[PDB]
């Protein structure tokens, strides 16, 4: 029962191909979903709009796929609408909006890539919990 | 005769007290506090309760404890040799094992300590209101750790040693028993915060009704531990009370037989109100209120309010609050309000 | 006549009275007996309230289907707030029995009296030559009633999550609080079970120990108690015989000898402890809530292992899930 | 006067501070356990 | 009747309230 | 107000009494500290290590279902790699 | 000098009651640690500050504090330039060895009395003369100290001013409100819901044209305190004694400590949200605008929507007839603030300006205080007592308001104590009761 590599290998791209995140990144990841994620995103639901999770099925039916490493740090430079048909980085944490949203200045390529990994790992954890809200609190 | 000679030892004068009680008391005593210690800190809770309960899992003083063995034990007394844990030390902590340890053991160690007082009391030539003072917790023990649990289907649902581990004791009571509807426990508290009113109120009033006896304003030294005449001014604490609330006392002896009477019979009727919710006999409802409720969907109290309560208690609970009996509530059977 | 209002304040002041009414007592008094007279009236004829503001009356009386145990004065309007809400703000009783106009004019009335009413626990000491600090005592419980029925209002925004004035209605204010403030696992709140725990134990200790170490001057078959007359010149209990005793029940050191030390212990002890409770309640009312264990202890692998403190919020969640069903329209409960 | 040195308080003082010493020790090492 | 007993009962102990504090047994010192 | 024993005050504030326990009281320390820094504290009470609450896979709990078996089960749950 | 022989260990600053010299150095070395938290703390905090990120988001109650006066913040609340944090931090910290220094100095060296050594200095307690004097050169310190903030305001920088025109910006005040119909009207306001009493404030002219007036009435007071006595009236009801004085200076604190409990709870002015978190009615309010703003974008007519109690889910009326948002933030109406202000209309929220006015900084802004709401456990974990560990987060508005609520209750605690002896002291059986003349046993039996 231990955080193996095994679990740590979440996929890269669309194209099938896959990437391992080390127990450095993971924690990283982990330290900076709280930095500037868990405000809204706290054990993957959505505070200001709970209709939408960061479950791995729900990022997989999202327009484009957010359910790899590229989708989800796409969208950390240009939010999208689920069906992908607007782009709302005005309304929220983005690269091209840093300035409005300050905790995103720091972050670097290297810090989205990290944050990524951490949405698609937790479930792997977690399971229905990191879907659902006080339900399987 | 050596049982005078063994006597003798015993009853001598030390800076602890051993005497007769001792040979019951002590050895108890200090297994069911040393077995609590021990359990807080070592043994888990996974294989009884799939729950962490000692400093070395990560528990904090808080949600530390001795839980409660499973509820495939039955009232087994979960002994060392018994059938259970079969000599085996480390299976016997992992079934909960310690429990019992510690139960049986601080009951005896309840037993001797009564003892004890009545021991001393003879000898000291005393009357022994000190240990009739003490049999209101011995009843709360009896009732809740003892008796309640024999009346339920194991020792799981009797209250597992901790700090967490008794809150969850209390909305329980709350979300299954109802308890606090249940007059035996209001006259209980009533017992408790009263007796807590008297504490305060006698102090209180004894340190500012006292005569001057001394010249410093710590009026602390100026005590005669030599009895003599009253320290405080027992005729103007009568004539204050009884200006300012109407009533008050004038015989300290009934005065501070009250105060052994109001917290002790309190205790007592709290103790019987759990030795009716073993067999769940409790005091859950209000007939004449359901039936009203049930015609008419506009009629709301305080009352049918906490049952919703109760309604939610049970159902979010349940599942990882009895393991044992495999719970599956899906999301859409669960009771909820509007939003939350 | 040596001058009528000279005369007025030597009555008022007059320690001569059945029951000294002080210059606090002239404040106390009337608003007493009016939250007494309002408080009765209510509690037996009045009619529903709207507590939550959402058009949801809740009957609390005595004639519209409540006993003893469930009934009680239902707290104001959430309409309402924090505002002030008197007889004369509404445009009929009819309104005002509606959006439980009654719960300000008891709970107002009655915590201006109280806070009187310890104001002349000093008055009378002080007409009579006794020490204070018997009030500083009284502080303690009213604090609470301070907290629970002002300043938790206060704190929230209204006076309808205040306690209601009932059995069943006090039920509802605790086993709710509990859902949003986990009040078992604050710090204050277990000083309070502390004091309060300790109070009722020491009031049981000393009770037991001086009753039990009464000098004989009675008969075998005469109540204990006639053995002493009111108005002693010497004490009717042996101290040094009651020290004897439980400095061997645990050991000397750890036992009064001290009359005064053991009354100030017996006094200081449940006082500061309902102190920090009621500061507990008056702490959660901003919102400074008990410590949040839940998900604490993880495995190697990140899995959730639970504690006691993980079944306390399962608890919780019903609680919280299910309270004010109606009256939530958004996820989260910020109100 | 010629105190002695191993009484029964000396045993009973020790039933306890031994032990928690000893405790004191283990549950100090605990809080560098990790995952 | 059920609210009728409520009060009664309530009734008779704001009575012996009264009578508890205006018609006790005067407190009489020393020579009792 | 006394008795035999040997007024604390005065042992507490012995030379002697600290000669002797400045190697004492450390010593029941660090030997409580290897007990569990050797791991060894998890055998003796059959507590689980951090990677011992479940198998890898396994998200179910190890939960003893019946009394005269039960050792027999436990040994069962420790089998599974947990 | 003082032993056992005057009070017990644990009352033994009161053996200083009657030590003018020593009384001094204890209230200079006390002085000092005041100016040490200050100084020590205000480091403390900006070695943990992150400029990029909410102040209320690090623990900081100081550097708002100093932001609130315009100093290194701009627009929105933006962190500029972090030294005049660590100019008030360091300087302070300084001060406090001046003043440790002299109170040392006064407690174990200096004279132990003051009347001798000098009797300017040195005073009586029954001196009605002396301690309205010196009552008056404190009511003048204050005074110029009311006046340091007006200057500030006017001349020096100005303040942060969340209700800035173009948005939340530091602005110099230059044009205070002098009128007195206005400024002593906050005294005569309510203290319940809607009028607010002194924490009603909601603009800068107000704060700075209020505190022109206190000053002056401050320092006048000073100056008649120095060139008088107390009056008849004056003297025949007060007790002259030193722990007389401390009472009601105890009692004092305490109201001021419930006024400042409530000022940081529901003050948005003063009280910036941008520093501090936003406030109790602000976070709640802010939800059922996020809501408002969702729903309405999925297609749906917020005006006429019907929530389950047929009350209205997002709009709702007041009990006077204004438009207000729905829900339980029903009880949070009176709640004003800039990013809500613009879709406020005559008559409550506009559904027009709601409708298709509303600016995306306001959807962000109302996101941002929703889910940054005064919820939080004493072990630091944002939300609801149900929430799970991820967010470590109080807000500031909740440790303050805590905190000084059980500070000013317990000097209530104080006052009554002190007021209590005082009177027993004054008249002279605080020490027990006359065994041989008992008060009670000359008065009638009232049986
Ligand atoms: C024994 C022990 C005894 C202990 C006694 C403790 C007493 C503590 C009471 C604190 C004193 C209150 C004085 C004060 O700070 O008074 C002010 C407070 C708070 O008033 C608030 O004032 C607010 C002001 O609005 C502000 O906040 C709004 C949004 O929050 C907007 O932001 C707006 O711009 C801004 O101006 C709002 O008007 C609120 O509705 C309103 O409650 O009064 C309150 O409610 C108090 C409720 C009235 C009872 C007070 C009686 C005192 C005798
Ligand atoms: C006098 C103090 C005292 C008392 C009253 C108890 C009481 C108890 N202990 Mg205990 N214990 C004590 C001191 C004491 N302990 C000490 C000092 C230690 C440290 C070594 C322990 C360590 C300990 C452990 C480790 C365990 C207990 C357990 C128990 C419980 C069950 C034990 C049992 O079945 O008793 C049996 C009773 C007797 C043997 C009394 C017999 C007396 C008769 C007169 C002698 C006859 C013998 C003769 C051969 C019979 C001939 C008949 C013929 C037909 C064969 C019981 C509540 C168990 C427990 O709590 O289970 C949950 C358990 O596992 N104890
Ligand atoms: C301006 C504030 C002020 C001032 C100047 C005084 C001054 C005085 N008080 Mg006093 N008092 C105050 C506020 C104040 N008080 C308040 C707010 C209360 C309510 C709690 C009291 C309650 C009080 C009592 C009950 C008594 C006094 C007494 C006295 C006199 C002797 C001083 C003394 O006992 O020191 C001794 C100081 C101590 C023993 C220190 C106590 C330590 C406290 C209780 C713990 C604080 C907790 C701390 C924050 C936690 C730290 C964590 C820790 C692990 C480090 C002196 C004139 C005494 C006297 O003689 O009456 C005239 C007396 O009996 N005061
Ligand atoms: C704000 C905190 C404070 C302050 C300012 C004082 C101040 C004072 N107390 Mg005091 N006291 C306090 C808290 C405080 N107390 C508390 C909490 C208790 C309860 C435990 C007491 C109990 C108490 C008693 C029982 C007595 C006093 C007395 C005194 C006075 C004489 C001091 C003395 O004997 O010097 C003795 C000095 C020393 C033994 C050396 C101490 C080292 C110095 C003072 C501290 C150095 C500070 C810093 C590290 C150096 C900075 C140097 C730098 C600037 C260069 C003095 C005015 C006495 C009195 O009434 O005066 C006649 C007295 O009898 N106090
Ligand atoms: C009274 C004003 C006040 C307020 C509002 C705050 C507020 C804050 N401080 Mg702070 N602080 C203060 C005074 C204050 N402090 C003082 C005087 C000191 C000097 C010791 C510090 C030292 C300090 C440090 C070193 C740090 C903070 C931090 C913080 C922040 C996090 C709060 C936290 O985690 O504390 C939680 C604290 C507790 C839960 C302890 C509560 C203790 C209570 C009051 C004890 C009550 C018991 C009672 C007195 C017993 C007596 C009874 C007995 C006599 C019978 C928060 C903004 C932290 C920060 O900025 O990080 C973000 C941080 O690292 N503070
Ligand atoms: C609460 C403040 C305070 C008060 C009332 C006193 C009072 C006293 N001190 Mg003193 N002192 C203090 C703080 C204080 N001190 C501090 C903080 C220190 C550390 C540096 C000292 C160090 C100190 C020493 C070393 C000595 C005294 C002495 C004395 C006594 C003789 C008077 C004197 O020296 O003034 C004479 C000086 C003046 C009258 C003029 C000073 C004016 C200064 C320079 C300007 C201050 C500006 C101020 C901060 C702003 C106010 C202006 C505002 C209204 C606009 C007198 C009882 C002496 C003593 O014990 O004799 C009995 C002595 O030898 N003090
Ligand atoms: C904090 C600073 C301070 C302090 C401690 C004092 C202290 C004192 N002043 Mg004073 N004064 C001050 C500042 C201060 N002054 C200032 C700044 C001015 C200039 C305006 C004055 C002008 C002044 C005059 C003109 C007189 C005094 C007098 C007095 C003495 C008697 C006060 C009295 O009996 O009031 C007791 C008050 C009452 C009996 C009235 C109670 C009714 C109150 C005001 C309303 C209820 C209060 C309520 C709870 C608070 C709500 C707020 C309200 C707005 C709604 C006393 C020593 C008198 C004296 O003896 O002369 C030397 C006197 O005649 N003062
Ligand atoms: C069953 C009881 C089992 C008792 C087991 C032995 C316990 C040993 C206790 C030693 C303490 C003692 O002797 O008194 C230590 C000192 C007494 O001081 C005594 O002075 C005497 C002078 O001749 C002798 O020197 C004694 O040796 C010395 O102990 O303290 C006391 O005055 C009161 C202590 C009362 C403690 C009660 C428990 C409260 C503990 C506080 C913890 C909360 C923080
Ligand atoms: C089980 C068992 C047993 C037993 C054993 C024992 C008896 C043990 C003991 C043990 C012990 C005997 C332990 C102890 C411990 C203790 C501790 C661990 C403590 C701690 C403490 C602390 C931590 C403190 C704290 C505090 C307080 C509380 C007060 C205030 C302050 C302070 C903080 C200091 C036997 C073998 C017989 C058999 C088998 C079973
Ligand atoms: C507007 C404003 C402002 C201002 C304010 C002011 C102007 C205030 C004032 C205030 C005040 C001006 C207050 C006062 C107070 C007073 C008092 C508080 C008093 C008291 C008194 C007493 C308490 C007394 C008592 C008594 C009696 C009555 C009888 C006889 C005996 C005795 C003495 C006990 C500010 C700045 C904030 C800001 C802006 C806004
Ligand atoms: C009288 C008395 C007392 C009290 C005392 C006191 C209260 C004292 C105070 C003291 C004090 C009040 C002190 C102070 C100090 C301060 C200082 C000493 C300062 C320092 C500073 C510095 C050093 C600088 C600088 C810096 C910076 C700028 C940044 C970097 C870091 C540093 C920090 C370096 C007692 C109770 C004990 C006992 C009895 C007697
Ligand atoms: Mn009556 Ca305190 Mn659960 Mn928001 Mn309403």
């Amino acid at each position: 029962a231990e955080l193996t590599p095994e679990v740590l290998t979440v996929p890269l791209n669309s194209e099938g191909k896959t990437i391992t995140l080390t127990e450095k990144q993971y924690l990283e990841g982990k330290r900076l979903f709280q930095y500037a994620c868990a405000s809204c995103h706290v054990g993957g639901i959505t505070k200001t709009n709970p209709s939408l999770d960061l479950r791995t099925e729900t990022l997989a039916l999202a327009t484009p796929p957010r359910d790899n490493i590229e989708g989800l740090v796409d969208y950390m430079k240009n939010p999208t609408t689920y069906d992908g048909e607007q782009e709302i980085a005005e309304v929220h944490p983005s690269l091209r909006s840093a300035d409005i949203f300050p905790k995103m200045r720091n972050l670097t390529e290297k810090d989205l890539v990290a944050i990524a990994g951490h949405i698609l790992v937790e479930p792997k954890i977690l399971g229905d919990k990191w879907g659902g809200g006080k339900v399987y609190y | 005769g050596w049982f005078d000679i063994l006597d003798d030892w015993l009853k001598r004068d030390r800076f602890v007290f051993v005497g007769w009680s001792g040979i019951l008391l002590f050895p108890c005593a200090y297994l069911a506090l040393g077995g609590w210690l021990t359990g807080t800190t070592f043994v888990t809770s996974w294989y009884t309760h799939g729950l962490a309960s000692s400093y070395l899992e990560g528990c904090n003083f808080l949600t530390v404890a001795v839980s409660t063995p499973a509820n495939s034990m039955g009232h087994s007394l979960l002994l060392l040799w018994g059938p259970e844990a079969q000599g085996d030390f480390t299976r016997w902590c992992q079934l909960g094992g310690l429990w019992t340890f510690i139960a049986l053991h601080g009951a005896f160690g309840l037993i001797g300590f009564m003892l004890r007082q009545f021991e001393i009391a003879r000898l000291v030539g005393v009357r022994p209101y000190n240990a009739i003072a003490f049999s209101a917790p011995i009843a709360v023990f009896v009732s809740v750790f003892l008796i309640y649990p024999l009346g339920q289907s194991s020792w799981f649902f009797a209250p597992s040693f901790g700090v967490a581990a008794i809150f969850r004791f209390l909305l329980f009571f709350q979300g299954f028993h109802n308890w606090t509807l249940n007059p035996f426990h209001m006259m209980g508290v009533a017992g408790v915060l009263g007796g807590a009113l008297l504490c305060a109120i006698h102090g209180a009033t004894v340190e500012n009704t006292l005569f001057q006896d001394g010249e410093g304003a710590s009026t602390f030294r100026a005590f005669n531990p030599t009895q003599a005449e009253e320290t405080y001014s027992m005729v103007t604490a009568n004539r204050f009370w009884s200006q300012i609330f109407g009533i008050a006392f004038s015989n300290k002896r009934w005065l501070h037989f009250f105060m052994l009477f109001v917290p002790v019979t309190g205790l007592w009727m709290s103790a019987i109100g759990v030795v009716g919710l073993a067999l769940n006999l409790r005091s859950y409802d209000f007939i004449s209120q359901e039936i009203r409720a049930a015609e008419d969907p506009e009629f709301e109290t305080f009352y049918t309010k906490n049952l919703l309560l109760n309604e939610g208690i049970r159902a979010w609970m349940a599942p990882q609050d009895q393991p044992h009996e495999n719970f599956v509530f899906p999301e859409e059977v669960l009771p909820r309000g509007n939003a939350l | 006549s040596a001058n009528l209002w000279e005369r007025f304040c030597n009555w008022v002041t007059s320690t001569d009275n059945r029951l000294y009414v002080g210059w606090f007592g002239v404040i106390m008094i009337p608003t007493l007996l009016a939250a007494t007279i309002c408080f009765v009236i209510a509690f037996i004829a009045a009619p529903p309230v709207d507590i939550d503001g959402i058009r949801e009356p809740v009957s609390g009386s005595l004639l519209y289907g409540n006993n003893i145990i469930t009934g009680a004065v239902v707290p104001s309007s959430n309409a309402i707030g924090l505002h002030f809400y008197p007889i004369w703000e509404a445009a009929s009783l009819d309104e005002w029995l509606y959006n439980g106009g009654p719960y300000q004019l008891i709970i107002f009335h009655f915590l201006l009296g109280a806070s009187c009413y310890m104001g002349r626990q000093w008055e009378l000491s002080y007409r009579l030559g006794m020490r204070p600090w018997i009030c500083v005592a009284y502080s303690a419980p009213l604090a609470s009633a301070f907290a629970v029925f002002l300043i938790y209002p206060i704190g929230q925004g209204s006076f309808s999550d205040g306690m209601p004035l009932g059995i069943s209605g006090t039920f509802n204010f605790m086993i709710v609080f509990q859902a949003e403030h986990n009040i078992l696992m604050h710090p204050f709140h277990q000083l309070g079970v502390a004091g309060v725990f300790g109070g009722a134990l020491f009031c049981a200790m000393h009770g037991s120990l001086v009753t039990s170490s009464l000098i004989r001057e009675t008969t075998e078959t005469e109540s204990a108690n006639y053995g002493y007359k009111f108005g002693q010149e010497e004490e009717t209990y042996n101290i040094v015989a009651a020290h004897g005793y439980f400095g061997r029940l645990i050991f000397q050191y750890a036992s009064f000898n001290n009359s005064r030390s053991l009354h100030f212990f017996l006094a200081a002890w449940p006082v500061v402890g309902v102190w920090f409770t009621a500061l507990g309640i008056s702490t959660m009312a901003f919102n400074l809530n008990g410590f949040n264990f839940n998900h604490s202890v993880i495995d190697a692998k990140g899995n959730v292992i639970n504690t006691w403190a993980d079944i306390i919020n399962r608890a919780n969640l019903g609680m919280e899930v299910m309270h004010e069903r109606n009256a939530h329209n958004f996820p989260l409960d910020l109100a | 006067v010629s105190y002695p040195i191993f009484t029964v308080r000396w045993v009973a003082v020790h039933t306890l501070a031994v032990p928690t010493i000893f405790f004191l020790g283990a549950i100090a090492a605990m809080q560098f356990i990790q995952r | 009747m059920e609210t009728i007993t409520y009060v009664f009962i309530f009734a008779c102990i704001i009575a012996l309230f009264f009578f508890a504090i205006f018609f006790r047994e005067p407190p009489r010192i020393t020579k009792k | 107000g006394t008795t035999g024993e040997r007024p604390f005050s005065d042992i507490i504030t012995s030379v002697r009494y600290w000669v002797i326990h400045s190697i004492t009281i450390p010593a029941l320390f660090i030997a409580g500290w290897l007990f569990v820094s050797t791991g060894l504290a998890y055998d003796v009470f059959g507590t689980p290590r951090p990677d011992s609450y479940y198998a890898q896979e396994q998200r179910s709990i190890p939960l003893v279902t019946d009394r005269f078996e039960a050792k027999q089960q436990v040994e069962t749950f420790l089998e599974q790699l947990k | 000098d003082q032993e056992s022989s005057g009070f017990a260990w644990w009352a033994g600053n009161a053996r200083l009651i009657n030590l003018s010299g020593k009384l001094l150095g204890a209230h200079v070395a006390h002085a000092g640690l005041i100016v040490f938290w200050a100084g020590a703390m205000t480091l403390f905090e900006l070695a943990h500050f992150i400029p990029e990120k909410p102040m209320y988001e690090q623990g900081l109650i100081l550097i708002p504090h100093i932001a609130t006066l315009g100093w290194g913040v701009g627009p929105g609340g933006e962190v500029v330039d972090t030294f005049p944090f660590f100019v008030v931090g360091v300087v302070h910290l300084i001060s406090s060895a001046v003043l440790g220094f002299g109170g040392v100095y006064h407690a174990i060296r200096g004279p132990e009395t003051l009347e001798e050594y000098s009797s300017f200095f040195g005073y009586d307690w029954k001196d009605k003369n002396k301690m309205t004097t010196i009552l008056g050169f404190h009511l003048i310190v204050l005074g110029i100290g009311a006046l340091l903030l007006v200057a500030k305001a006017m001349f020096f920088g100005g303040l942060y001013d969340t209700w800035a025109p173009g948005g939340g910006d530091v602005r110099v005040i230059t044009n205070p409100t002098l009128d007195p119909r206005v400024i002593f009207g906050y005294l005569l306001k309510s203290p319940f819901g809607g009028e607010g009493w002194i924490v009603s404030v909601n603009n800068l002219e107000d704060v700075v044209g209020g505190h022109i007036w206190i000053g002056l009435i401050c320092i006048a007071g000073g100056i008649w305190h120095i060139l008088t006595t107390p009056f008849g009236w004056a003297r025949r009801a007060f007790i002259w004694s030193g722990e007389a004085y401390l009472s009601y200076s105890l009692g004092a604190l305490s109201m001021m400590g419930f006024i400042a409990t409530c000022f940081v709870w529901f003050n948005n002015t003063v009280y910036p949200s941008e520093f501090y978190g936003p406030t109790g009615p602000e976070a709640s309010q802010a939800q059922a605008m996020t809501f408002l703003i969702r729903d309405q974008k999925l297609g749906a007519n917020v005006g006429s929507a019907q929530g389950p109690t047929g009350l209205g889910k997002y709009l709702m009326r007041s009990p006077t007839g204004e438009i207000i948002f729905g829900g339980e933030t029903m009880r949070f109406w009176d709640f004003r603030g800039p990013w809500l202000e613009p879709l406020r209309g005559p008559n409550g929220l506009d559904l027009n300006k709601i409708k298709n006015d509303i600016q995306p900084w306001q959807e962000r802004r109302a996101a941002e205080y929703m889910t940054h709401a005064p919820l939080g456990s004493l072990n630091s974990v944002g939300g609801v007592a149900t929430e799970i560990n991820s967010v470590n987060f109080v807000s500031p508005r909740s440790w303050l308001a805590t905190s000084h609520f059980v500070l000013a209750f317990f000097f209530l605690v104080g006052h009554l104590w002190h007021a209590g002896r005082a009177r027993a002291a004054a008249a002279g059986f605080e020490k027990g009761i006359d065994r041989e003349s008992e008060p009670v046993l000359s008065m009638p039996s009232l049986d």
